[PDB]
């Protein structure tokens, strides 16, 4: 249990242990540019690449215990809500009573196997709903059709399929898998350090300040791929006309005495275009067989020009709203908290007029009359309060809570409004 | 009125969980049914309290 | 102090012209339109240098033969597989390039590594395009409004 | 503008009614009412 006592110590120390993990990876991938059969040299110290053989090991074990604290930090929390869900669910609808979830919705379908675990509601402290619904709904049915539905030597004495159920929940966290990815990224790049740099990806979840930037486009990216999905095909349109009518203007050739190259084969003329003409930028009238005297030149004259805008007006109108119209929403959304936080209440949601009709009141009205986290403190307290020694109120809203009803809340109808 | 114990305030004050409240806030000024806004808020209360139970044994 | 030594040597007495910054108050609208923002600004380029530092090493592993500053090889022909200059080549050239990186490579015609080179400029091209623009544009516009 | 116009549906759809076009204050002076007020008292496709 000293180990378990020590396990709490890394539960204590995660985020500092998280933060130093990158501080390995800089000097890791700082000296990975210090390479040159692949040679590495020394410049100042005595034993440098020996200390490389230290650090890659050293990073990897750092990449271990951070997830284990996380395995005891977030995993019991996120297992709880899913556990909180189904206990709230099966009382409220009884889908395994009635609905038996459909061909989609794998989540409860994964939990189609947890419902007959005998040590089921581990972290949700209301074990009786395993039998209360057998009294509530299983009244309407046979008890046994619900009781078979519901209910050293350590090698044989666990809720065996429950942990087996539990893993298919824990892999449905990205961040765990992202850390598990980071651990798999820890192994093989340590095994070969031409591939141990992409631990520097972890700046993405690194400075939270940065995540504003990627969210300013990762919210948008569903629309993004359509644009380039348009882009490749219009040049695929645009290639075939010259492939029909200008293919003689297509030399990668050095003066023809070379093995002079055209673009009228299977499929490369187009692949030429998107490789060159998109990476060109300066139009397509920079790489064609440059004309002086054709009459097809007239049709070539127009050809670059409408292509030029369809360089210009396409790619810009791709990226600009992607770089700007994406942005101002996040400028808006960070504004958007600052209205109800200022104007109205959260709880009674009324306005700043009424509670600063009284001088200085609305702050205090939000700090006495509504003071939201008081309710949190409150709901802890009644939970730890005896039911028998409830007050009238402590009985009352308990019963309100027990049916998940919430009509006690001072909705838009606060105190002093009806007074004088 | 009622009592507020002190130890729960000590579990309350962490900017970790204060920030979870903050992103929760920014989430719920955005999307969510109002008649269930306080519902999901309640569930948020439940899990955050349970979290402070976790933070207790540390 | 700028008054003294540039007076003592007038290859360095011009930066009194910096004082236009606190000069026309009309101008200070412009610098404030970015000096309010600059805390976010350096992160962007702080991202920028490392992704090419990612992007350099693959060609340093797999395309290093496509890296000639060389004049036809009979010269003292130069590669980019030394200590740390291939990357410094990239950020000096390919960022100051603009027209992609498929403008300065050993230009391909017939490799099968060319296929991996074909894709190489192209995703780099957007990561010229979609990176630097999305750096500067909100920096020039979302800063403004 | 298209960012605005897709915003622009989300005002009267939220604030007022369509039909009586009044506001969210009055029909959520009653708790939870304005939804139902738009789903009983006005519930547009009922008219259809
Ligand atoms: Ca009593
Ligand atoms: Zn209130
Ligand atoms: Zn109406």
């Amino acid at each position: 249990a000293y180990q378990q006592k020590l396990l709490n110590y890394f539960a204590r120390n995660f985020y500092n242990m998280r933060m130093l993990a990158l501080f390995v990876a800089f000097a890791i991938n700082f000296i990975l540019l210090f390479y040159k059969v692949h040679y590495v040299l020394e410049e100042s110290s005595g034993y440098m690449e020996p200390t490389l053989r230290i650090l890659a090991i050293l990073h990897t074990v750092i990449s271990f215990f951070c997830i284990i604290g996380y395995y005891c930090l977030k995993v019991p929390l996120v297992i709880f809500k899913r556990e909180k869900e189904v206990a709230r669910k099966l009382e409220f609808d009884g889908l395994y009573i009635t609905e038996q979830p459909s061909e989609d919705d794998i989540k409860g379908q994964w939990d189609r196997l947890v419902i007959n675990t005998q040590s089921f509601p581990n972290n949700y402290w209301d074990k009786f709903v395993k039998r209360k619904v057998m009294d509530k709904y299983g009244e309407f049915y046979g008890r046994d059709r619900i009781s078979e539905l519901l209910g050293s030597a350590v090698l044989n004495s666990i809720d065996v399929k429950y942990q087996m159920w539990k893993l298919g929940v824990v892999f449905t966290d990205n961040s765990f898998l992202y850390l598990a990815w980071y651990m798999t990224m820890s192994v093989l790049g340590h095994y070969n350090n031409f591939f141990f740099a992409a631990h520097l990806l972890d700046i993405a979840m690194g400075f939270k300040t940065l995540r504003t930037i990627l969210s300013s486009v990762t919210h948008n990216g569903k629309q993004l791929v359509l644009t380039v999905g348009l882009l490749a095909v219009v040049v695929y349109l645009y290639t075939v006309v010259a492939f029909n009518f200008f293919r003689k203007f297509y030399n990668k050739s050095e003066d023809g005495d070379t093995p002079d190259m055209k673009c009228d084969d299977m499929l490369t003329c187009y692949m030429f275009h998107m490789y060159v003409g998109v990476r060109a930028g300066g139009g397509i009238g920079d790489e064609i067989e440059d004309p002086a005297g054709d009459e097809y030149e007239i049709y070539r004259i127009i050809f670059d020009i409408t292509f030029f805008f369809f360089v210009i007006v396409i790619l810009l109108a791709i990226i600009q709203g992607l770089i700007i119209d994406a942005f101002g929403e996040l400028r808006d959304q960070q504004e958007q908290v600052k209205e109800d936080m200022e104007t109205k209440c959260f709880i009674c949601g009324i306005g700043n007029d009424y509670f600063d009709t009284v001088p200085h009141g609305f702050e205090t009205h939000t700090l006495q009359e509504h003071n939201l986290a008081n309710y949190l403190f409150f709901l802890m307290y009644l939970i730890n309060k005896d039911e028998t020694e409830h007050t009238g109120q402590e009985s009352y809203v308990w019963k309100m809570y027990q049916e998940r009803c919430w009509e006690f809340f001072p909705a838009g109808d606060c105190f002093r409004k009806q007074y004088e | 009125y009622f009592e507020i114990s002190e130890s729960s305030r000590t579990q309350w004050e962490k900017p970790q969980v204060k920030e979870s409240k903050r992103q929760f806030i920014f989430d719920v000024v955005n999307e969510g049914g109002e008649k269930e806004k306080m519902e999901l808020f309640v569930n948020f209360c439940e899990d955050t309290i349970f979290e402070m139970q976790l933070a207790a044994q540390i």
